[PDB]
């Protein structure tokens, strides 16, 4: 009876990892690496905004 | 002479109003420049998806 819920958060962390979008990126998966904000006025001016896997 | 100069001086008036309309021309290929750049800084950002790119 807790392995009932142990289980079932456990496909809700999983549920958050896959379901979460902004533009309809996948933010916490972990294939949001590398990927540059551009941050002033000239060729290559970057931040890099890197999640891992959640 | 006077009639010369006066040809002369209606030919360097027909050269700045030929002037006037390169140097107009290019006045909005930098509105449509300054605009390039603009959408190009927008794109640079890895926020956007491929649908926003295109």
């Amino acid at each position: 009876a807790v392995q009932q819920e142990i289980n079932q958060l456990a496909s809700e962390i999983t549920r958050i990892a896959s379901t979460t979008q902004f533009n309809t990126m996948n933010l916490i998966d972990g294939n949001f690496t590398s990927k540059k904000l551009q941050v002033g006025s000239l060729c290559g001016q970057a931040i890099t905004i890197d999640i891992s896997d959640m | 002479q006077v009639r010369g100069l006066n040809k002369a001086s209606d030919n360097a008036q027909d050269g700045v109003s030929l002037i006037q309309v390169a140097e107009g021309a290019l006045s909005e290929t930098h509105s449509i420049l300054q605009r390039m750049n603009e959408l190009a800084t927008q794109a640079a950002n890895d926020t956007n998806t491929t649908s926003d790119r295109t």
